[PDB]
């Protein structure tokens, strides 16, 4: 109905030379511009060809800055397809010039007083896409007073429900509420589900903001949810997609009840608990369809109704159920099955009352993620394991995440071995094979820990007063490993440095040889590092004596005198002069076993959990 | 050769109608789309059937598809590796050495364990082999066997046969021999390659002379692995070296003077071919930045490097790090960098003239260095620093907080050389307290305050204020705090007891630093046992640390010596930082 | 510049 | 909700951007070129869903279409993929074995009936009979 | 002793995908792509580091090159490879692009394997390689080849035959010059390197003579002969050869021998950085008018043999950026404006020697030199001249062919002297 739209789409289709692509653009150019830039416009083929072309221009990767008060007047022209397009463009060129904003919402107003379903619709569609401020501040209660006060059909008013809720979840502000609790709860009573799903959608919203506003919707809810697990598909057969039983009405009514608290009703939730066996008896038959479609949205609602189940776990038969349904479902050759399953099990692995028949699949988890290939399900299953961990497994558990973990990626790595070790302190009671444990990791990297971490291992050692000669033997073994990891310089220096004392009947104990050392050792590191190594060597003398003198030669060096910033040349300031010039009674009145630390909570959890998204 | 680049959708169906014809034409463009597969990355594993029924031929660009196709897939795929085995033999067993060399690299492009055996012996008859290429190809496949498994008696007669190829008359042969050599030395027994004897010297150094730059630079690297006993034997080394220059340089060049600084240690008393290669050194060095920005920007890496090791004779040549606009930026930087290293007392006035021109210029990044630079000229001859104070001092009239947040630090380290000295810009910082957004600069203001908090009055005001920072900031800033608070007390008692109380309660019981907590400890156990005694040790001057201005690691720069032509030292990063 | 040398 | 449509050929380029949030120039451009890639490097064991380092989008894959609908972390996955077959059923159904250049002529109907059935994020409307009678009755709408 | 070089497009796909390493990826390679062929920022480096990786790569055009190794090397090394490869492929095809790799491509990864095997990287002296390595051998080529490889001489020499035996020569002294504005030579330096072409029979090892330790002193000797303390000639700052020369021959007598290549090519670089002669006497300085106009002076004076002629002269004069009243003075040329680089381009048609023309401008402005301020452009000269700036010239050249019969007498010479100063810049 108009030859330059259609013939343009031709020919720039078959237009590839980029250049050529513009030449034809500038051509259109001049005719759009030159006939609204003069050459007046004409009003029904004209505008929608050069209008449409616009829009799609604008999408091209350009846009139009005019016509827009004409676009008021393709809002105002007679074909709807030139309203529509005023509509579209409008929608999808975000406007300015408010008294275009004004034009457009007084329109608005009039396709409402048109009360004819596809003007209220597409304005509707408007506002919520375009969103000022000014629509839901004329429209606070008449937007109600489209979606309710007058009831009519479907269409429109989910279109009116999911408008409104786009301005209610940007602005609930401009929603004055009072009560509206009867009306859409009577819509979820409605069997012309059109509008029950979005209906349930706001109401849902809502419901965030008020749950206890709707314990009159709990019993017609679940009445009807009942009946809609009980009534398939045999009726309103276009409500029906591929014989499931409103899936996502479903589902949003289940979670929805699902911010409810656990079960507590005897009969009401006892019909719950019918549905429930309902639910899981019915997923478990094979199909006799032959479609994953039929398979996707039985096991979403599946999803949906154990997760409303989720959490509770005051039900140990349906955990049972659950248990066993996961255990089968960590077999479906389809990663994502078994994957969404890895979620589902590792949210449900938190279940006292299942710990152990979760723990029952633990190498089900072994083998599969070290024949996995992927991580998303790994990291799924550590949370699962994580969850449901203890000292027993957490023993052989150690060993496996270590060599899962020496082949992976690099902050994950530190998310998991922070975990891992939080886990161990959650069940360190073999304070000497934890040590060793931690050794074995520091082993492994070493170099990547962040500080907190150690931090904390050190405070635990202060704190534990049980293995301190274990401990600093040990940690001289670490030390005469002639590789260097400086976090394991740092916290076993120190460590020795207050503790070497604990591990001195030996040969390879000889202060003088592990002091020159660490020396070796001394200048080549941060500079956090050799504060506290200064604090070590201090620690030395007071703790060794025999070293003293050499140790005094040494702090001497110009080095330690001539480093460059201000606060080490302090530190060893300090401490030469209360060495070298020595009162030799503050050495020891200072020094002091550094007592364990005060309690804490460990911040580690919280720093991951702000680290867990 | 055309491109294909097509692999998808059942076309793998095509190019299985395609290779229906084992006619050369359909045969030569589906391998063609092969070639397309392998470079997208797509496995064609499944034609190795097809490709070793049709591989029975005699084509010779049919034979290198095959052998990078088989060898890169068998790589996915060991089990099939049985057909080429069979082949690699039969071209083992044609006369054509350059393609038995073919048949030998991709062969030994793969090492498992049998086709280790099947070529072993023939793998020696190419080591017992007079082609260059053949030979060369063996030396090359015997340093790839190296790989894995590299520890077999059978490997090991091969690394003796080789070694006596060591010496070797061949130029590719030897030189490829000698980088492979030189690159088993990584395999680390760290006995490798007992070969080394004064006449292998004098005859690779020869070689070296008539050899390509390959084993040119090989001779060199192995060189640097050699240590002389003396210097007579390094004179006569150098001089070796002297023909040395210009070359396909810049690999040569580098390692030459790797080799030749391994040797120069000595003095140019000791002989003046040492000082002539001293002063004949710059205009090479020149050309190095005369060259290509990317060789020229590996030269001032190399040439930073060197005048900290080397502060001598370019100290004239300066010009080369003459700054203009086409300069790039970072080249720009380094420029104006060494041309500070290089101080030409001289030119001061009219380099500082520059550098505030630079200053009026258009990037933060090289105006903050500049100012760094400044404040150093400021910490090197005092004249300068008067200028400095006035430049430095409108800039921050400037009001960009950036060039003054790193200022501040450049003003605290001048002041620590120079105290007492220009206190009045002291008042204008304490406006500038409202925008500390740098832990350096903070620092620099907390330091400014233990300084002089017995001037400083209204120290007291602004200190309960910034007690407002006590967690969320970084331990040295709390430390920097601690002390300053520590130095107050000491010159002013009076009125920071509570203030010493409720930090020292705080930090120490809000601790989670040992060093922090215990310093705290230290803290009271000092103060509340005999401040009468701290003042001694704290009030009493520190001495300075005498302009170091970016110095180095001695021997981080000196093992980098090492490196200085590998990626190490030009990175300025140890070797082992990096794996 | 284009002239006959030896 | 759904946070925007996006569906390209195997020509590359997205042939509908459809979006619900004020997503930008340049935040548009990286999802298409970022997405369009992972789609690319995707092999075929694959899902419908991927998350693009915070969130996920439904996209599905055709030999020569891709359909990409962004949604973040909670969403029921297999509902809206069924949603998404449902509407490319309800396409190629009404535009009878569609060519590209169908919507090249006509690439505001599809864009126009999404916004009918899906709406402010969400799904507007599912009911096949419905939506198509409704679709072709308004297919004649000037 | 390196493993992948891929070669990439603008779009970010491999062009090759060249691997010598078993360390090597795809996960490293895709990363390598996505995240430097991808940045959102972009100032980078041809050498690159990505957890402990090093990464050479280079668009050496449009076209891109990645040198992927995680194994400490010279850098300088083996960016001489890439180089050397990209100037054989060159040399091969010229243009470098889509086609010229696709219609290459088999002799493009025989040839990458063969000069670098495993990383490992073999030479590329092409002495016959193009003749064999064609975009089948018999006993004979069987051991001829496996000969030329053992040969120790390269540079397509095997004895060749030319109906006639000539060499043309071109000297280009590329003018360094930097002169301060208000008239002093900060940077008097020059770059020059001796390209020779040449049509020769055989395989002739050539000398030549370049006066030397004092200023200069068959058929046409020298239509400029050099005159005792002649043109300048000066120990050479820096003497850069190629692999013909023999420097041990020169270190120990000042003197390499080289066997020179037949066709064109670069015989030894060059760089003085003194001892030159100036072609003009321009002072170019700006002068500011409170804080409403900026004022240039440029008097131009040329000084050279008014016999010389320089032509097409371009000199480069930036006005003013705020332009309210031009101040214009023409002596001789052509007027000519630049707008959108705000600069009087006095194009002269042509310049003789010892010449002057001068342009005053005044350009009225708004104020905007604060502690940011105007740029000053250096003014510079643009133009055409060859010349022997130093004239530093033949001292003497040795050529022969002592093998058969065509001697010193039976190969004709050329040279040309073509002076380049298109460095002619001061302002600021």
């Amino acid at each position: 109905g108009m030859r330059g739209l259609a013939v343009f789409i031709s020919d720039i289709r078959n237009c590839k030379s980029k250049e050529a692509e513009i030449k034809r653009i500038n051509k259109e150019l001049a005719n759009i511009r030159s006939k609204f830039k003069g050459d007046k416009a004409l009003d029904g083929y004209s505008k929608k060809k050069y209008v449409c072309k616009l829009l799609f221009i604008f999408l091209l990767g350009h846009d139009i800055d005019f016509g827009h008060m004409e676009a008021v007047n393709l809002l105002s022209s007679n074909r709807y397809t030139e309203k529509q397009i005023g509509y579209l463009f409008i929608s999808v060129l975000v406007n300015s010039n408010s008294e275009l904003i004004r034009l457009i919402n007084n329109a608005i107003k009039n396709d409402l007083a048109s009360r004819n379903p596809t003007f209220m619709g597409l304005a509707l569609h408007c506002i919520a896409n375009v969103g000022s401020r000014e629509m839901a501040e004329a429209f606070a209660g008449e937007i109600p007073k489209i979606l309710v006060a007058g009831d009519t059909m479907d269409s429109v008013k989910q279109s009116a429900a999911l408008c409104l809720l786009r301005l209610y979840r940007t602005s609930p502000d401009l929603v004055p509420m009072g009560d509206w609790t009867s009306r859409v709860v009577h819509l979820l009573n409605d069997q012309h589900l059109g509008v029950v799903t979005a209906a349930t959608s706001l109401i849902t919203t809502l419901a965030q903001k008020n749950p206890e506003e709707f314990k009159t919707s709990v019993s017609l809810a679940v009445s009807r949810l009942s009946r809609i697990v009980t009534s398939a598909s045999t009726d309103l057969q276009d409500y029906t997609y591929y014989f499931v039983p409103a899936p996502w009405l479903s589902v949003k009514l289940l979670r929805l009840l699902q911010c409810y608290p656990p079960p507590e009703d005897p009969a009401v939730r006892g019909r719950l608990t019918e549905c429930l066996e309902t639910i899981l008896n019915k997923a478990q038959e094979p199909p006799k369809s032959k479609k994953v479609q039929h398979s996707n949205a039985k096991n979403a609602v599946l999803f949906e109704a154990i997760s409303l189940i989720i959490h509770h776990d005051s039900e140990p038969n349906l955990l049972v159920r659950a248990c066993n349904q996961l255990g089968q479902f960590l077999q479906h050759r389809e990663t994502n099955l078994r994957y969404l399953a890895l979620e589902s099990m590792c949210t449900l692995a938190s279940s006292e009352f299942s710990h152990e028949a979760v723990k029952t699949h633990i190498e089900t988890v072994i083998n599969a993620l070290k024949t996995e290939r992927d991580v998303s399900v790994r990291q799924r299953a550590v949370d699962l394991l994580y969850a449901m961990c203890d000292r027993s497994n957490a023993q052989q558990i150690v060993a496996e995440m270590l060599s899962y973990l020496e082949t992976a990626d690099y902050s994950i790595r530190e998310e998991i071995v922070l975990k891992v070790a939080i886990l161990a302190e959650k069940y360190a009671v073999d304070y000497t094979w934890y040590v060793d444990t931690i050794l074995n990791l520091i082993r492994i990297a070493g170099d990547y820990v962040s500080e907190e971490v150690w931090y904390r291992v050190i405070q635990i050692v202060i704190n534990r007063d049980d293995v301190q000669g274990y401990a600093a033997k040990t940690v001289f073994e670490a030390l005469q490993a002639p590789a260097c990891h400086e976090n394991l310089v740092k916290v076993g220096g120190y460590i020795l440095g207050e503790f070497g004392n604990l591990i001195a009947g030996d040969p390879r104990s000889s202060p003088l040889i592990q002091f020159n050392l660490l020396h070796s050792k001394f200048h080549l590191c941060s500079v956090p590092t050799r504060a506290l190594l200064l604090s070590t060597y201090i620690k030395f003398v007071n703790l060794f004596p025999e070293v003293k003198a050499t140790i005094q030669d040494v702090l001497r060096s110009d080095s330690q005198l001539k480093n460059a910033d201000v606060e080490l040349q302090q530190r060893a300031v300090e401490y030469l002069r209360l060495s070298t010039v020595a009162s030799t009674d503050i050495l020891a009145t200072v020094l002091e076993e550094m007592p364990p630390f005060p309690e804490r909570e460990s911040s580690i959890l919280a720093k991951l959990k702000k680290k867990k998204g | 050769s055309k491109y294909f680049t097509t692999n998808k959708k059942g076309e793998i169906f095509e190019l299985k109608a395609e290779l229906n014809n084992e006619k050369k034409e359909k045969r030569k463009e589906a391998v063609k789309k092969v070639i397309a597969a392998m470079t997208v990355g797509k496995d064609v594993s499944s034609l190795f059937p097809d490709v070793v029924n049709c591989m029975q031929t005699d084509n010779l660009e049919l034979k290198k598809l095959v052998y990078l196709y088989l060898m890169n897939y068998a790589k996915s795929q060991p089990d099939m590796a049985i057909m080429a085995v069979n082949s690699f033999v039969k071209d083992c067993e044609d006369p054509n050495p350059l393609i038995r060399a073919l048949a030998v690299r991709t062969m030994g492009c793969i090492r498992v364990d049998k086709i280790t055996e099947y070529l072993c012996e023939p793998l020696r008859k190419c080591l017992k082999d007079e082609d260059p290429y053949v030979r060369k190809t063996a030396a090359v496949c015997v340093a790839k066997l190296h790989d894995i498994n590299a520890q077999m008696v059978e490997d090991q007669g091969f690394l003796d046969s080789l070694r006596d190829l060591i010496a070797d008359s061949n130029p590719m042969v030897v030189a490829n021999a000698v980088a492979a050599l030189s690159e088993i030395s990584e395999s680390h027994p760290n006995s490798n390659l007992l070969d080394l004897n004064p006449q292998n010297i004098n005859k690779l150094l020869t070689a070296l002379n008539e050899c390509t730059e390959w084993g040119q630079i090989f001779i060199l690297d192995c060189l640097s692995n050699y240590n002389p006993k003396d210097d007579r034997e390094a004179q006569s080394i150098c001089e070796r070296v002297t023909p040395r220059l210009s070359h396909a340089n810049s690999a040569v060049v580098l390692s030459a003077v790797k080799v030749l600084m391994k040797f120069l240690e000595l003095l140019p008393k000791d002989s003046d071919y040492y000082n002539m290669l001293l002063k004949k050194l710059a205009p090479p060095l020149v050309t190095l930045l005369s060259g290509e920005p990317e060789v020229q920007y590996v030269a001032l890496r190399n040439i930073n490097l060197i005048v900290q090791k080397r502060p001598e004779i370019l100290k004239q040549e300066i010009k080369v790090f003459f700054v203009k606009y086409n300069d790039p930026i970072y080249v720009k930087l380094e420029k104006l960098d060494i041309m500070i290293r290089l101080a030409s007392q001289a030119n001061i006035a009219q380099v500082l003239a520059e550098l505030k021109e630079y200053a009026t210029e258009v990037d933060v990044d090289f105006v903050r260095k500049a100012v760094r630079a400044i404040g150093r000229c400021a910490i090197k001859v005092e004249q300068s620093a008067e200028r400095c104070v006035s430049t430095l001092l409108d800039l921050i009239q400037t009001k960009v907080n950036y060039v003054v947040q790193e200022a501040i630090v450049v003003i605290r380290d001048i002041f620590r050389k120079y105290p007492n000295k220009y206190e009045s810009i002291i008042a204008t910082l304490c406006e500038n307290l409202d925008s500390l957004d740098e832990p350096d600069a903070r620092a620099a203001m907390i330091w400014i305050v233990g300084e002089y908090a017995e001037r400083i009055d209204n120290a007291d005001e602004l200190l309960e204020s910034f007690l407002e920072g006590f967690h969320d900031e970084s331990t040295q800033v709390q430390l920097t705090l601690l002390t300053a608070i520590v130095k107050l007390f000491l010159k002013k008692p009076s009125e920071t007891q509570e203030l010493v109380q409720q930090v020292l309660s705080l930090a120490t019981q809000d601790s989670d630093n040992p060093d922090l907590r215990d310093r705290g400890y230290i803290y009271w156990r000092l103060l509340s046992t005999d401040p009468v005694t701290a003042k001694e040790v704290v009030l009493s001057e520190k001495p300075l640390i005498s302009e170091e201005t970016d110095l180095i690691e001695p021997t981080l720069l000196d093992e980098l010596i090492c490196h200085i032509g590998s990626l190490a030292s030009v990175y300025h990063k140890p070797p082992n930082a990096f794996v | 510049d284009y002239q006959r040398l030896n | 909700m759904i946070r925007f449509i996006l569906i390209q050929n195997r020509a590359g380029k997205t042939r509908l951007a459809k979006w619900y949030m004020q997503f930008d120039d340049d935040e548009k451009q990286k999802l298409i070129e970022e997405v369009h890639a992972v789609v690319t490097v995707r092999d075929a064991k694959h899902t419908n869903f991927v998350e693009f380092r915070n969130f996920k989008i439904i996209y599905r894959r055709y030999a020569g279409l891709y359909f990409c609908i962004c949604v973040d972390v909670n969403d029921n996955n297999l509902a809206y993929l069924e949603a998404i077959h449902n509407f490319v059923e309800v396409l190629n159904e009404y535009f009878h074995n569609v060519c590209e250049l169908d919507l090249v002529f006509n690439f505001y109907k599809v864009y126009t009936v999404v916004d009918e059935m899906f709406l402010a994020g969400e799904i507007r409307e599912t009911s096949q009979t419905k939506v198509l009678k409704q679709l072709l009755m308004l297919q004649s709408l000037e | 002793m390196i493993g992948g070089l891929f070669i990439y497009n603008h779009k970010g796909e491999v062009l090759i995908s060249r691997v010598y390493r078993d360390d090597i990826g795809r996960n490293a390679v895709d990363a390598f792509r996505v995240n430097v062929i991808h940045a959102r920022q972009q100032v980078r480096s041809p050498v690159t580091n990505i957890a402990r990786t090093s990464f050479f790569h280079v668009k050496r055009s449009n076209i891109w090159l990645a040198a992927v190794t995680k194994q400490n090397v010279n850098a300088a090394m083996v960016f001489e490879f890439l180089y050397k490869m990209c100037d054989v492929m060159a040399a091969y095809f010229g243009k470098i692009s889509e086609e010229n790799i696709k219609n290459n491509f088999v002799l493009i990864y025989e040839l990458l394997d063969e000069i670098l095997d495993f990383g490992y990287p073999q030479n590329s002296e092409t002495g016959a390689l193009k003749t064999f390595i064609t975009q089948h051998q018999t006993k004979e080529e069987q051991s001829q080849i496996t000969s030329q490889v053992t040969g120790q001489i390269g540079w397509r020499r095997e004895g060749i035959k030319y109906r006639r035996n000539e060499l043309f020569l071109d000297v280009l002294e590329s003018v360094n010059l930097l002169m301060s504005p208000q008239g002093q030579v900060l940077s008097a330096h020059v770059s020059g390197r001796v390209v020779m072409k040449s049509y020769l029979s055989g395989m002739p090892e050539c000398k030549f003579g370049m006066n030397d330790k004092i200023v200069i002193e068959s058929m046409e000797q020298k239509l400029i002969s050099e005159e005792d303390l002649g043109k300048q000639s000066i120990a050479i700052d820096d003497c850069t050869f190629h692999q013909c020369v023999r420097l041990s021959k020169f270190d120990s007598e000042r003197s390499i021998s080289f066997i020179p290549p037949d066709g064109e090519f670069e015989l030894m670089r060059y760089r003085t950085t003194k001892d030159i002669i100036l072609p003009f006497r321009v002072i170019p300085l700006v002068r500011e008018v409170g804080r409403t106009k900026l004022e240039v002076k440029v008097v131009i004076k040329s000084n050279f043999k008014p016999s010389l002629l320089a032509q097409k002269i371009e000199v480069r004069i930036p006005t003013p950026l705020n332009t309210s009243g031009v101040q214009v003075i023409c002596m001789k040329g052509k007027a000519k404006y630049k707008a959108s680089e705000n600069a009087i381009v006095w194009k002269i048609k042509r310049m003789a020697g010892m010449k002057e023309s001068q342009i005053s401008a005044e350009i009225e402005l708004l104020p905007t030199n604060d502690k940011k301020k105007w740029a000053r452009p250096p003014i510079s000269m643009n133009f055409e001249v060859p010349f022997a700036p130093s004239g530093l010239k033949v001292r003497y050249l040795k050529v022969f062919e002592p093998k058969l019969n065509y001697s010193d007498h039976d190969v004709i010479k050329w040279v040309r002297y073509i002076g380049r100063s298109g460095i002619y810049e001061t302002r600021c």
